[PDB]
């Protein structure tokens, strides 16, 4: 009553026999843009059902000695079905999401994964290592699209951060003798009623082993993870031609 | 009818004191465990001290006022340091444009970005004397030059006639100048990080320094100079002081744990990653 | 009167702009809950957050 | 003119002083505000939410940071075995210094209340095992054997569907607020040790790790406050920042 | 006398501080005043008036000046063409620096709401023909044909007795203000691009110009407004004014 | 050619949502837009040299001698009102003696 | 009271003179019509304003 | 602003002048107070004994 | 020009004259001139008894 | 990532054995007759 869930939306459904509830990130649910906080006077488009439903990325493989993965918002889907779609033919965006990360294991294995999302995610470089060169992330560390990137310093969070406090962020533990998934419902968050879904991402999530696994030799060793995502309430407007970037 | 398919669990309180204690009992049961938890939720344990052991009563009147955002960061603090030297490399000319950035001095950065979102009114001090602390009589005027507005080129510049942009003009000896300024972002708050980029187009490494730069934190820039058509003869040095005032603030984040490098990005020294807490020998012994 | 334009209730002024007034007594008004406990089926505190 | 007499005061400039300024905008109005989740108006908000405790802070973990996020606990062969030991000061270096608890107290002189430590078992589903996890008040330096820590403030946790436990460490002192801890005379406001031992075994079947860890997390309760504002230690500016 | 303290700002003179300054000459009455048609109160209101776009503001025109203000349009041979290309943002350097709209704006540092653009036929009554006139949205350069403008917000226009037709550029912004946009970061606040295509064609019978033209006339709608007043760009002192 | 400026709006030509807009009008008010002191003269007194040796000087008051504040006013052809006039003084080189 | 001298309603002071007082808070009157619309026959927003 | 005259006494710093001082630390708050015994209150009191 | 600045315990003291917590950003600090009149302030009851 | 986008269910193994997909009827016309190679093609119901 707790442990099992289904979470139904478009034209999908997932279902989990051992979740640890959800997680309603600041306690807010996502919903569509007022008239007192909107600015852009034209009638925005909402798809509905055909942009809001699940979407399963690519999936990772965890091992003993992963440093973690992150993946940006909306990023991630830009080019991806009907979302991707009017997320390049409209200059403004907005949206919440459903985030579902996946991974299990069993009985024998062990190891827990902190599952979090971080507002305005912006990463930063070692500086040439000495501190003396002011080196910059390449567009596709920034926005690495769906496939996702890999942290080199995950203690630091690549951005001279505590990974020790990303739990002050809406987050979930995937703990492989409790759960087998996380679940985080994010709402809107920006200072501006709508953006463009290319040039600016809301959020980053990540997905970081700080507890490593571990099983003995003859056990599964292809342990997977796989992250599924749902845009809500997308809105999309000023339309025009289609833009890649 | 013809189609049918076509038709937040928080709320605020106020609390002026710590939560006062009950006096418990012992609880000697099955089917409650107030101890066991399940962090893997994402909640923080909801156990107190009446759960875990027998407490007294305690009659708490400790106040809650001083961590309230407001007296946290309406405590003024140094943004700022502009010289104009007489002899030397930087601006003898008499003048100085300084680009407003508050990100250059650490103790107030680190207490601003542990928020990614912030709304706020700024009162702006201005101490100024010569390099070693001394004062003379010399007038000068400090203009604030709006995004789009002519920048002074040199010290008798048409623009410092100031027909529109706000000047202020004061002495050397007077007690430091003072003003207050409104919140300008075209935003609705200003945003310590923006992962983005400003404008459309490819992004080559050429031009990845536009990463994190949104022009809706950029406020323009804040010109000085000496009242004169002749050189003045002494060194200035002017320190810049902010008060955050009526503040508001949204999504709390992770402390900054690595000496800061940059004003733009947060990069860190990659040699050299300090670790959060200091250490010791073995886990068993203090 | 004077202008609203202060960037947000007990505070001072001399001027027409709201933006000038001083900081003013800081209510203490808190919201937990959204941070520490932002779960759909809100855990209790005596049967276990799992069953 | 009116009769008016300067007091001592004059000209001065405090940081701290809550007065009035001439705007430099007449008539200026600001973007009007927009809902944005998250809003906080209380640092006492964010205390109160666990973060992760640097327990195993060693040297030889520098190198590779990501160890001290958790320590192990392992099959052992003799009985009543120290775990690991820490202080409760949360204001003082040491495991502390990782939590949001403990950087934002950084930033007050003085505090009060009721301290929660929460601790996550991550071994595998068929690993058991019971651990005594105690609180030893001002007075005593880290409790010798099993049977002295017993004496003080206590948990004994038992592994099982529920990951986690919450040991509380009540409010103890003489005063009413305490200054951070450090050696010497501010030894005065130490808030005690806290000590983890094995109360049976960590035990397995064949086919499971032998070793296994545990996260511990931190927060302060409802009773819990913090007075005098004052800069933190935890920050300098070595260089320029260009 | 009365205890008081001077506070920093003290002897400062702030130019836009709206205080009380002594009269120099004590019970002096002004002339009464008498009726003056044209009286203005808000800037806005002048805002709202159209005037002239140069358009055609080439570098082979600055001789010739007249000739900035219309730009041509004349029989194709070939169908789809492109007759002229701007962009929409009101403060930028460019053709609306010659409005009443833009010079105004640029007395301020940020603008909001949508603008209004018309165009007014000056060919002979004989000729006809439509175009497409289209607003892109930022994001998008300039259009490489007809078949992709036509995807924007767009006008098409057709001649008639009614010699004008007004395109809407309505305020699409993900920001509530813009500030002027520029080269570099500011092209953030970019506006968007305006383009005039042939839907059809510049037809006319024998004995009338195959060439004619088009004035182009901007302004401001009921939902514009400005704020941070600051000096414009557009006027400089190079020389003393004797 | 009526004269008139057009008075279609954006819900005219285009499909629009409801919008309410909170945004303030008072800043362009010509009261704001004026009211900010601005230089209108420059007056010096020289101990040696050509100008005004003798320790006074006569000014023709005369406010068009500046741009900026200049072209303000010019943007229209009638204008009433009072003024606060305030005089920063000092030496060529900005400096302050017991004058 | 003072004397009514002023070149032309929320001011401020301290003088016998009206002239003497603040700018004050600006009022938000407009009439744009005179300066966009100052035609005879006001055309409508309908119908072609020509026929 | 408002006309004012500078009377003889400014700037002087009278030892036991009672007048008022800007706060340093806003929003602070005492430890409360607890009961203590042999409070006092006049030193006649003490001259008493 | 002078400062004076109240370092609470546990606060970093300035180790020169251009040290980092010169830069006052929490702490409390006076900025006046010696030939100002004398600076004055008032402090609580700061102690934790 | 292709098969994705169409109608699905994501099961995941526990106590429940089993899991339920659904073939909802989409199709054009409100009848289909038997699915076969050529004109009858036209009815055919989809892929699982
Ligand atoms: C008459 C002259 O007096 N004017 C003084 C003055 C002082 C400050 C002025 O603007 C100050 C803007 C700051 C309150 C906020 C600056 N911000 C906003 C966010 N931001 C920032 C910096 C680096 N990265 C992200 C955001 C900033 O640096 C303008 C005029
Ligand atoms: C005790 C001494 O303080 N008196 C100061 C003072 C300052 C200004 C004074 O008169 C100022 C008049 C201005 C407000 C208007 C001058 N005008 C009116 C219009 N006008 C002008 C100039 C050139 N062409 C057309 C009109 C002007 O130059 C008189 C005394
Ligand atoms: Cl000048
Ligand atoms: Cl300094
Ligand atoms: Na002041
Ligand atoms: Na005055
Ligand atoms: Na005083």
């Amino acid at each position: 009553s707790d442990r099992v869930a289904q979470l139904t939306i478009g034209n999908s459904t997932i279902t989990t026999q051992e979740a640890a509830n959800i997680v309603i990130a600041y306690g807010e649910w996502p919903e569509y843009c007022p008239d007192t906080d909107a600015t852009a006077v034209d009638k925005p488009t909402r798809p509905d059902v055909s942009v809001n439903r699940f979407f399963t990325l690519d999936t990772k493989s965890w091992a003993k000695d992963s440093k973690g993965w992150y993946w940006k918002f909306p990023d991630v889907l830009t080019e991806v079905g009907v979302f991707g779609q009017n997320a390049q033919f409209h200059y403004l965006y907005r949206s919440g999401f459903c985030v579902h990360v996946q991974c299990n294991a069993s009985k024998f294995h062990q190891g827990a994964l902190l599952v979090a999302v971080l507002p305005e995610y912006v990463l930063g470089t070692i500086a040439g290592g000495t501190g003396n060169e002011n080196s910059h992330p390449p567009y596709a560390t920034t926005q690495p699209g769906q496939v996702g990137a890999v942290l080199t310093h995950p203690y630091v969070l690549d951005a001279g951060i505590p990974l020790s406090q990303l739990t002050v962020c809406p987050h979930q533990w995937i703990n492989l003798r409790t759960n087998n998934c996380a679940t985080i419902i994010v709402p809107y968050m920006n200072t501006v009623p709508f953006d463009s879904a290319l040039n600016h991402c809301n959020f980053g999530l990540l997905v970081i082993p700080v507890v490593p696994l571990d099983f003995n030799a003859g056990a599964t060793s292809e342990i997977p993870i796989t992250v599924t995502i749902a845009p809500m309430c997308a809105e999309f407007a000023g339309l025009r031609q289609a833009v890649k970037q | 009818d013809p189609i049918a398919d076509m038709i937040s669990l928080t709320a605020l309180q106020v609390l002026p004191t710590a939560a006062n204690t009950e006096a418990s009992s012992h609880r000697l049961g099955t089917g409650v465990v107030p101890a066991l938890q399940a962090a893997e939720t994402g909640a923080s344990s909801n156990a107190s001290d009446k759960n875990l052991i027998e407490t007294r009563c305690v009659l708490n009147h400790h106040s809650t006022q001083e961590t309230a955002i407001g007296n946290f960061f309406s405590r003024a603090g140094l943004v700022s340091i502009i010289t104009m030297p007489t002899t030397g490399t930087q601006n003898t000319d008499g003048y100085v444009n300084w680009d407003i950035d508050l990100m250059g001095y650490a103790q107030l950065r680190r207490k601003c970005e542990l928020f990614t979102y912030m709304r706020f009114d700024a009162e702006f001090t201005f101490v100024v004397a010569k390099p070693n602390g001394e004062l003379v009589p010399q007038l000068l005027q400090y203009m604030y030059v709006p995004p789009g507005a002519p920048k002074p080129t040199s010290r008798d510049s048409f623009a410092w006639q100031t027909a529109t942009n706000p000047s202020v003009f004061v002495k050397m000896t007077d007690p430091p100048a003072q003003v207050s300024v409104p919140f300008m972002s075209p935003a609705s708050a200003y945003q310590w990080f923006y992962d983005g980029y400003p404008t459309f187009g490819e992004h080559l490494q050429a031009n990845d320094l536009d990463y994190g730069q949104c022009p809706n934190n950029m406020m323009g820039t804040f010109s000085i100079r000496t009242v004169g058509t002749e050189k003045s003869p002494h060194s200035i040095t002017l320190r810049v002081y902010m008060r955050i005032k009526h503040v508001r603030a949204w999504i709390p984040r992770p402390l900054r744990n690595q000496p800061y490098l940059f004003k733009t990005n947060p990069n860190y020294k990659g040699n050299d990653i300090k670790c959060t807490s200091t250490s010791r020998d073995k886990i068993t012994t203090l | 009167h004077e202008n609203s334009n202060s960037a947000s209730y007990t505070t001072i002024n001399y001027y027409k702009d709201a933006y000038a007034a001083s900081a003013g007594r800081q209510d203490m008004s808190q919201d937990p809950k959204k941070f520490t406990d932002p779960v759909m089926d809100v855990i209790h505190e005596m049967a276990p957050p799992l069953k | 003119g009116i009769p008016t007499e300067l007091k001592p005061g004059t000209n001065q400039f405090l940081t701290t002083d809550d007065g009035v300024s001439a705007p430099i905008l007449p008539g200026f109005h600001p973007t009007p505000p927009i809902h944005i989740p998250g809003e906080v108006h209380n640092l006492l908000e964010i205390c109160r939410v666990e973060t992760i405790l640097e327990v195993n802070n060693l040297k030889t973990n520098e190198t590779t940071p990501m160890q001290r996020l958790c320590f192990p606990v392992s099959v052992q062969s003799k009985t009543g075995e120290l775990c690991a030991a820490f202080r409760a000061d949360p204001g003082r270096d040491g495991p502390w210094q990782s939590t949001i608890l403990g950087q934002l107290c950084r930033y007050y002189t003085q505090w009060s209340g009721s301290l929660e430590v929460t601790f996550m078992f991550a071994g595998s589903f068929m690993a058991t095992g019971k651990m005594l996890i105690a609180y030893t008040p001002p007075g005593g330096n880290v409790p010798a054997d099993r049977i002295t820590a017993m004496l003080g403030t206590h948990v004994i946790w038992d592994f099982g569907l529920q990951s986690s436990v919450t040991l509380v460490v009540p409010w103890i002192s003489n005063t009413h607020y305490r200054a951070h801890a450090r050696a010497g005379y501010f030894d005065y406001y130490t808030t005690g040790i806290i000590t983890i031992w094995y109360q049976t075994n960590y035990v397995v079947p064949i086919g499971a790790p032998t070793t296994a860890y545990i996260v511990a997390l931190a927060a302060a309760q409802d009773n819990f406050t913090m007075k005098l504002c004052k800069d933190t230690e935890d920050i300098e500016q070595t260089a320029n920042i260009q």
